[PDB]
């Protein structure tokens, strides 16, 4: 709805923690980091507890940047995933690319 | 050098230690001063 | 936003992308070393201020400099 | 099981010992900077930063530990020799309430024999001495110490013990060491724990208690002196000097084989409370209590299933099957992973075992003066005071201890592959409520306990005592702890809820005023032991003062434990470690950020809640409890007097001085702190003058942590830049470069000298002043 | 200024202002502004010694 | 007899304060057992207390109204003792300490030997210390390093 995904991309599989979206990702901004995974595998959520993501295109919202470019050194340091880019989703649905931006 | 007694704790508190004893027994031999006497 | 300059003491280390926490920083090709790069940060209003560049950079004193300015929402941290 | 062991893994030599820093990489190369000495203290013990090696770091962990029971054993003899060689134990044994307790003297040197006090002079010991608050002799008395020789003996003994735990330490690190697996069975080591180690402890302690301690305090109550009988009182060529002393059944063991358990029911009793003419605990009752918790621990020991060589021996649980039964729906997978989690990580396990070490100690603070073990010990105060105030301050060390290997798990050994939808990645996903709740129920405590407070000296400063919240102006009682003062007590008769007790559990619960004999100089009977021990409104208020207080630390190290790893601030704190400084004066500022700078915080407000429970309990048994019988009509005298509290009428009306002088902070000033502090600073020129120089050089220490605990490193180090001209220009040139401590090491040196200043401090107080009177 | 050559650093802002180094590599190059690589028996408050400086930076001793 | 200052000959609460000491020491002894080695110590005790109070009172302490003795530093060869004797025996001795390890820094100019002290660099530096002025005062003259 209000957090929809881009097209391609499916949503890990997680329960819901309390560390997530505020206010401020309704009004201000908000982040979206997007990689590809060949497996379904355990990863520890930037804002608390454990994710599992599937093998494809997987899309995670966040309040912050450096949660997005925490979870981008998380996927290299453990699960050698470089493909992550990361967006900045302002509240009418504009998106725009802002790692990698020389490409 | 020699073992364990060259390293620099052990030969510090062994000269703090022998330094407190010869000040300890100066004080005994001197009857325990607060001056140096003269006559 | 915070202001990170770059002086010409800089070796092409690749240690202040790496260890900075926000992707502030890029390498340009520069002619002043022997590695032919320098940093650059065409992307100062993302900077926390958190100076992790700062404590990986291997010079006497630093080739990156960022000074503390005007705080924002971006700059003072905040998920809210 | 097997127990599987490699045979020797590290070679013994001195190739290591004139090399420091052997240990890591950064240490090895050599010292350039003063840091490097305090990076050789600060991770000695670290052994996960010296090896990566899991089964090395447990054998490190194992020769540590009998290396730890080394020491003990070492300090054991060191109070058993003292004991043995320089005390008064062959006169205090005779006269256990008029000869003050000693066993260490002041030589004659530089003026200090001024520190043997003569009320210590006794035959055996005629030099004076430092009157001990330990309470050793009091224990060494209900143990069934009548003699010298034998403390002698058991300081040889623990001297042998201690080479025993080096010996064992040596053997299972260099020579023939366990694999990781056998401290991996937990089931076996629960089982014999509680069977074994706790089970025939117990059991082992009640066969002393039965063969020696209960006879020699029978002969130690109905008059004798030290001239007794330690051998041809026991076993079976004297079995019927066991029939002489209390009576054994009939004949032998043979009660003990047929079933018939009635007749043993004289030295294995369940009365009641303590005894009115020693004023502890009976010992027949000590002894059936140490026999009924052997047998239930070695059921204990009976529940775990080991399987091995033995055929039908094999029927029981593994802790896991039990963890992943145990789910519901509110808590997603419950316990799975748990097991994973106790069995590989270390610092997880030492997190329970410190909280519930330190929470037992301070349970072993309440029930040890609340009903007295050993004989004579409970009107002797300086020993109640000192054993109440040391297992509370080793309590709460633990349980700061706790939150902190809590908080390392969280950052080293948290695996997230172990933890999907358990309780502990459950607790992970509402961390902000959690530690939102706390802020929330820390601030009502605060308000809603400090503000009484605040709001007691202002309504007395202001001339409105009938304002107060008191007991004689709005009073807050202690309503469902009164009514489980009424519940214990009124629970020892016939018809009530146990109907064979004697004497209740406590007379603390309400009732009787319990006293005994003591000389003090030339007096009379007087010296209350025990007394009921009411609850008003000041008590209402000085236990939610508690509830803040725990609630607060509980706050610093559970929010050091959960964000820990990651925050809405720095995300990749997991990566900095769990001792970090900061992540730089950006987003704001991280100042104590990381989960250290919780341990530290909660540090200081574990000393915050420490000292309020030591000063609550210096001044409630002072003022309630201990004191005197006048000769004239068994008047109750405390040790400070009654209050007659002005009433707004005109009128006034009689308080004891808990109930009348902490409503509000003025009377803690004065009448606790200014007024029971005369006796550590006129103490000098007298046998008390070491605690007023202790009064006053903790005073410093704690003044000189504030240096380290208010500044910062950078002012240090170009100070040190000018320091370090001054020596370059005289060609005085250290290779060790000069440096400031580090921002943690600041931290950590001021926290300890903080903590070492004010405790110290109360130390020197609370022995002085209970000396005296 | 050749390899093995004892330094004096003339910078202000260095950590080793006034004291000697020791010249491990010179680049060849004409492009680089500070081309000498001088060790130090000292380290800094990074824990290191070893930095590039110029020729004019440096005197001979 | 200097300001607020009188010294030990003619001092009244000196002479109350010593005879406070010796009659607590003379009812301390006359109360005890001889062979217990208490009454030994407080003999031993007694004839160090006579000595420093006739020690106190021969080489001129000064006390006034308090009787306990006041210590004059102005450089005076009357009272010599309370300032210039241990003034002299510190240098002597501080110096000592300060060449010995001074020397052990030129001579060693390394990081083990700081951590791990070697003895035969370090015992003859401290003897040097005890000989130090000889060997300090022609470097005070010559002058040691140039650094800003
Ligand atoms: C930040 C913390 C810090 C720390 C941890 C140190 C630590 C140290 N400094 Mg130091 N320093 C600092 C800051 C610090 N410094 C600062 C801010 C300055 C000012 C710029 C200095 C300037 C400085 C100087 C100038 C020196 C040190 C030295 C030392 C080392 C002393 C070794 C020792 O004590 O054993 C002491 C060993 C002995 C006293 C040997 C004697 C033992 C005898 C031989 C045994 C036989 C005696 C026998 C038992 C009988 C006893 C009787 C007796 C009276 C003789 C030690 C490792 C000294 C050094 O380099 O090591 C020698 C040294 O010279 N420091
Ligand atoms: C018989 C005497 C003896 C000797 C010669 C050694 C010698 C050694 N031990 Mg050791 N050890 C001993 C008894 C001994 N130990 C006892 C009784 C215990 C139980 C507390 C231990 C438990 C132990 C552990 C856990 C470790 C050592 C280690 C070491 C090595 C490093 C020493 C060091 O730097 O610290 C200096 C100590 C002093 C100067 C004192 C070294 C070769 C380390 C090792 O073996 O490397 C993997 C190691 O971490 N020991
Ligand atoms: C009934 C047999 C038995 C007994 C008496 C003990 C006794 C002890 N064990 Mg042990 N243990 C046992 C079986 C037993 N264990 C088995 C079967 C296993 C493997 C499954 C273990 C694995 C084990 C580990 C890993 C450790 C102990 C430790 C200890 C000591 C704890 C210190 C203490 O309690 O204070 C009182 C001291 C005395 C009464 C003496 C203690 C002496 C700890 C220790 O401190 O190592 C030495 C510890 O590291 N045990
Ligand atoms: C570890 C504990 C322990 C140990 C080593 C002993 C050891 C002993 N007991 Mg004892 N006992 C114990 C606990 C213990 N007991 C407990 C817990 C009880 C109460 C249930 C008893 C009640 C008891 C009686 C009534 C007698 C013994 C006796 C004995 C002695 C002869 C053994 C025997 O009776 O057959 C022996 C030295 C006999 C004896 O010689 O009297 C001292 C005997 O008469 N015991
Ligand atoms: C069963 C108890 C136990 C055990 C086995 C450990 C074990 C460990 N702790 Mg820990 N801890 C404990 C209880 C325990 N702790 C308690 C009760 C507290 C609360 C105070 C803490 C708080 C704590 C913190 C904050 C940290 C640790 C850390 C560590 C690790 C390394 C420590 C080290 O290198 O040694 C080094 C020891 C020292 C440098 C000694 C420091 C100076 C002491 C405290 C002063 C002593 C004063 C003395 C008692 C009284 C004055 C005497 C004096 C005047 C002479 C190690 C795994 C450190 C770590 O990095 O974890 C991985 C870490 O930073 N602990
Ligand atoms: C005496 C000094 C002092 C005081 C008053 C406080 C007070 C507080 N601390 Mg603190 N702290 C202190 C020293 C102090 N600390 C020191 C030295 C350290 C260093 C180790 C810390 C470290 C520390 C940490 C790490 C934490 C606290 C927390 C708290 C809050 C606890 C919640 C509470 O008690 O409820 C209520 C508030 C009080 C009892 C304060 C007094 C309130 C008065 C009585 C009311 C005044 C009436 C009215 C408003 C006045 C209006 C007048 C008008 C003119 C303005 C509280 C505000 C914790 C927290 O934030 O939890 C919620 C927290 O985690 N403290
Ligand atoms: C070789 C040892 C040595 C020598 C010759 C000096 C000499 C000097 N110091 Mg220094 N210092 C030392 C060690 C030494 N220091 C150590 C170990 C420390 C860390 C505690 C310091 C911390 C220090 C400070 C903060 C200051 C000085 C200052 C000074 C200068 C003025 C005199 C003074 O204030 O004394 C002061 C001396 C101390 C405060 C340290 C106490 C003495 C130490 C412990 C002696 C070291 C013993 C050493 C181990 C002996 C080795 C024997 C060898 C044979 C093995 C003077 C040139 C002051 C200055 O800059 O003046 C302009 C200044 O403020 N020092
Ligand atoms: C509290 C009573 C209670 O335990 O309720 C029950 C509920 C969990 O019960 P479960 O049936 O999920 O427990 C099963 C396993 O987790 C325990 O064996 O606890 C909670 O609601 C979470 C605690 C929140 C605390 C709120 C403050
Ligand atoms: C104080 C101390 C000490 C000492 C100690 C001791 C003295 C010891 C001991 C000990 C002992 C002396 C122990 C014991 C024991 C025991 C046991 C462990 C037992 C048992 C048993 C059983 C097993 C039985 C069984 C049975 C039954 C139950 C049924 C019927 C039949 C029968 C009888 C068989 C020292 C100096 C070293 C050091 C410090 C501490
Ligand atoms: C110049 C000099 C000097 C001097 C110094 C000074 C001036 C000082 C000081 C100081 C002060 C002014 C102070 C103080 C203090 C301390 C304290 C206070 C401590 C401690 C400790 C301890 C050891 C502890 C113990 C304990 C515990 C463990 C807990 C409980 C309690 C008790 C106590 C038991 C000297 C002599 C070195 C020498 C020469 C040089
Ligand atoms: C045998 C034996 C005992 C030998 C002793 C070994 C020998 C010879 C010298 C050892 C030097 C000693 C004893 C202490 C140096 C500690 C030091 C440089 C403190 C300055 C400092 C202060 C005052 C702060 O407030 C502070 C606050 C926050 C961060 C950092 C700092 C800080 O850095
Ligand atoms: S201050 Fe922090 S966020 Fe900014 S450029 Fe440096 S490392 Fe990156
Ligand atoms: S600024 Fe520092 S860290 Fe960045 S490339 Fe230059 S030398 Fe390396």
């Amino acid at each position: 709805q209000a957090n929809s995904l881009p097209p391609g991309a499916s949503s890990p599989i997680f329960g819901g923690s309390t560390g997530g979206l505020l206010r401020k990702a309704l009004v201000e901004e908000k982040y979206l980091i997007t990689w590809g995974s060949k497996e379904e595998q355990v990863f520890e959520m930037p804002t608390g507890g454990a994710a599992t993501m599937v093998a494809g295109v997987n899309g995670l919202y966040l309040a912050r940047k450096e949660q997005c470019h925490a979870l981008h050194r998380q996927l290299v340091a453990k699960f050698k995933i470089r493909d992550s880019k990361i967006y900045r989703v302002l509240p009418n649905g504009e998106q725009t690319l802002i790692y990698p931006k020389d490409g | 050098k020699i073992p364990f007694l060259s390293l620099a704790p052990i030969s510090g508190a062994l000269f703090i230690i022998g330094s407190v004893v010869v000040l300890a027994l100066a004080n005994i031999y001197a009857k325990y001063p607060l001056l140096h006497p003269l006559v | 936003s915070h202001a990170v300059k770059i002086y010409d003491t800089c070796i092409g280390c690749t240690q202040c992308v790496r260890a900075c926490p926000l992707d502030v920083l890029e390498m340009v090709p520069w002619d002043g070393n022997r590695a032919g790069s320098i940093a650059s940060s065409p992307r100062t209003e993302d900077c926390v201020g958190c100076k992790r560049c700062e404590t990986a950079c291997p010079t006497d004193f630093l080739s990156i400099r960022v000074y503390l300015g005007a705080e924002t929402t971006r700059s003072m941290g905040l998920a809210y | 099981t097997r127990a599987t062991v490699d045979n020797n893994p590290v070679p013994t030599s001195i190739e290591k010992w004139g090399k420091p820093g052997w240990f890591e990489r950064s240490l090895a190369r050599g010292p350039k900077t003063t840091t490097w000495i305090w990076d050789l203290h600060a991770l000695a013990h670290d052994f996960e930063v010296q090896t990566s090696d899991r089964e090395d770091i447990a054998r490190k962990i194992f020769a540590a530990h009998f290396g730890h029971l080394g020491i003990v054993f070492i300090w054991a003899s060191i109070f058993f020799f003292y004991g043995a060689l320089s005390s008064n134990y062959a006169s205090w044994i005779d006269n256990p309430t008029g000869l003050r307790p000693s066993a260490q003297f002041a030589i004659p040197v530089f003026g200090q024999e001024v520190l043997n006090d003569p009320a210590t002079a006794a035959k055996g010991f005629e030099q004076g001495g430092i009157v001990m608050t330990s309470g050793l002799f009091h224990l060494w008395r209900a143990v069934g110490y009548t003699n010298q020789t034998q403390l002698l003996a058991t300081a040889v003994g623990a001297l042998v013990a201690a080479g025993l735990m080096f010996f064992g330490g040596w053997f299972h690190y260099h020579v023939r060491a366990p694999k990781l697996e056998w401290f991996q069975n937990v089931e076996s080591m629960l089982n014999h724990h509680l069977a074994g180690l706790l089970g025939l402890g117990s059991l082992a302690w009640t066969g002393h208690l039965i063969h020696v301690a209960l006879p020699v305090n029978q002969m130690l109550d109905k008059g004798m002196k030290a001239a007794d009988i330690p051998l041809p009182h026991e076993y079976a060529f004297s079995t019927e000097a066991m029939g002489n002393f209390f009576p054994s059944f009939k004949q032998g063991l043979l009660p003990f084989f047929t079933g018939n358990w009635a007749v043993y029911s004289d030295f294995l009793t369940f009365k009641g409370g303590l005894n009115p003419q020693t004023g502890s605990l009976w010992m027949t009752d000590i002894a059936h209590h140490h026999l009924a918790i052997a047998v239930m621990f070695i059921i204990a020991g009976h529940m775990y299933r080991t399987n091995g060589p033995w055929n039908p021996l094999g029927l029981g649980h593994s802790i896991k099957e039990i963890l992943e039964a145990h789910k519901g729906p509110f808590t997603g997978e419950g316990h799975k992973g748990l097991y994973e989690v106790l069995t590989t990580s270390w610092h997880a396990q030492l997190a329970i075992n410190l909280a519930m070490v330190g929470s037992l100690s301070i349970i072993v603070a309440h029930h040890m003066y609340a009903m007295n073990p050993y004989p004579y010990m409970g009107i002797d105060y300086p020993t109640q005071i000192s054993l109440f105030t040391h297992h509370m301050w080793i309590g709460g060390f633990l349980i700061v201890g706790a939150g902190a290997h809590a908080a390392i798990f969280m950052v080293r050994d948290y695996d997230p592959a172990v933890n999907q939808n358990n309780l502990l990645d459950r607790v992970l996903r509402h961390r902000d409520a959690i530690i939102s709740h706390l802020n929330w129920v820390c601030l009502f405590l605060g308000f809603h306990s400090f503000g009484l407070y605040v709001h007691n000296d202002t309504m007395q400063a202001l001339g409105r005592p009938g304002d107060m919240f008191a007991d004689w102006g709005i009073q807050l009682q202690p309503v469902f702890a009164q009514w489980i003062q009424s519940v214990n007590a009124a629970a020892f008769g016939p018809n009530s809820t146990a109907p064979w007790v004697s004497a209740a559990t406590s007379p603390v619960w309400g009732g009787n005023v319990l006293a005994l004999p003591a000389t003090v100089a030339g007096e009379v009977v007087q010296k209350i032991s025990i007394a009921p021990v009411p609850l008003g409104t000041a008590d209402f208020m000085i236990h939610h003062i508690h509830a803040l207080t725990i609630h607060v630390t509980i706050l610093i190290l559970l929010k050091g434990v959960l964000f820990a790893r990651s925050s809405r601030l720095i995300p990749d704190k997991a990566n900095l470690g769990f001792r970090f400084p900061c992540d730089g004066p950006g987003r704001g500022g991280t100042c104590q950020s990381s989960a250290w700078d919780h341990v530290f915080l909660g540090l200081f407000w574990m000393y915050n809640c420490i000292s309020i429970v030591i000063f609550h309990f210096s001044w409630k048994m002072q003022s309630d409890v201990y004191g005197t019988l006048n000769a004239t009509t068994k008047a109750v005298e405390h040790i400070v007097p009654s209050t007659d509290v002005l009433l707004g009428n005109g009128t006034t009306q009689a308080f004891t001085q808990f109930a009348a002088s902490s409503v509000n902070i003025n009377g803690w000033l004065r009448d606790f702190l200014w007024a029971q502090a005369a006796p550590v600073i006129n103490s000098y020129g007298g046998p008390s003058a070491a605690y007023g120089l202790f009064f006053l050089g903790a005073h410093f220490v704690w003044a000189f942590s504030l240096m380290f605990l208010f500044s910062g490193r950078g002012y240090w180090q170009e100070l040190i830049e000018s320091i370090v001209w001054a020596h370059n220009k005289l060609k005085i040139v250290p290779t060790i470069q000069p440096r400031a401590l580090s921002i943690t090491q600041g931290r950590a040196v001021g926290v300890a000298h903080y903590l070492l200043g004010g405790i110290v401090t109360t130390w020197a107080f609370f022995i002085a002043r209970f000396l005296a009177i | 200024i050749q390899k093995g050559s004892q330094v004096r650093v003339l910078r202000q802002e260095s950590y080793w202002y006034n004291d000697v180094g020791t010249v491990a590599s010179v680049d060849k190059g004409a492009n680089v502004i500070y081309p000498v690589t001088v060790r130090f028996e000292k380290v800094n408050y990074s824990n290191l010694n070893t930095n590039n400086f110029g020729v004019s930076e440096l005197e001979e001793v | 007899p200097l300001g607020n200052t009188i010294p030990c000959s003619e001092s009244q609460a000196f002479k109350d304060l010593k005879d406070a000491r010796i009659n607590g020491l003379k009812e301390k002894i006359a109360a005890t057992d001889p062979a217990t080695q208490y009454a030994k110590d407080l003999t031993a005790s007694m004839e160090l207390w006579e000595y420093r109070y006739a020690n106190y009172e021969k080489n001129a302490s000064c006390d006034k109204d308090s009787g306990q003795p006041h210590l004059i530093v102005d450089g005076r060869l009357s009272h010599a003792g309370d300032f210039i004797i241990p003034s002299i025996l510190f240098l002597w001795l501080a110096g000592a300490l300060g060449w010995a390890g001074r020397d052990y820094l030129l001579k060693t100019q390394n990081a083990m030997d700081e951590i791990l002290i070697d003895f035969s660099k370090a015992v003859p530096s401290l003897v040097l210390g005890l000989a130090w002025p000889l060997f300090a005062i022609p470097q005070i003259l010559s002058g040691a390093i140039r650094d800003n």
